[PDB]
């Protein structure tokens, strides 16, 4: 449901 | 938990080794939900999964959306320095 990124 | 400051270290040639998830758009912080082994994050050794983050170099993040995040974070370099906290 919520966004997920990888940094 | 106790709000914490946390020092990160990072070259040019990496990420900050962390997946974040969350943001205002849905109501809930910036989150770590992944350290990815032997990146900076997981080298630092004080960040770790469920950590909100609060701010990055004195950059607020509690009322950033997602991306605004994203950008904000993916911008630092070298020493970072983290306000994070666990609940």
């Amino acid at each position: 449901r919520w966004p997920t990124s990888k940094i | 938990g106790p709000i914490r400051k946390v020092l990160l270290l990072k070259e040019d040639h990496e990420g900050l080794g962390i997946s974040i998830t969350g943001g205002k758009e849905h109501g809930v912080p910036i989150l770590i939900s992944e350290i990815h082994p032997g990146q900076p994050a997981d080298r630092c050794g004080g960040l770790h999964v469920g950590d909100a983050i609060l701010a990055v170099n004195g950059v607020n993040l509690r009322d950033t959306k997602h991306k605004e995040a994203v950008t904000i974070l993916s911008q630092q370099r070298g020493e970072i320095e983290f306000e994070v906290v666990y609940v």
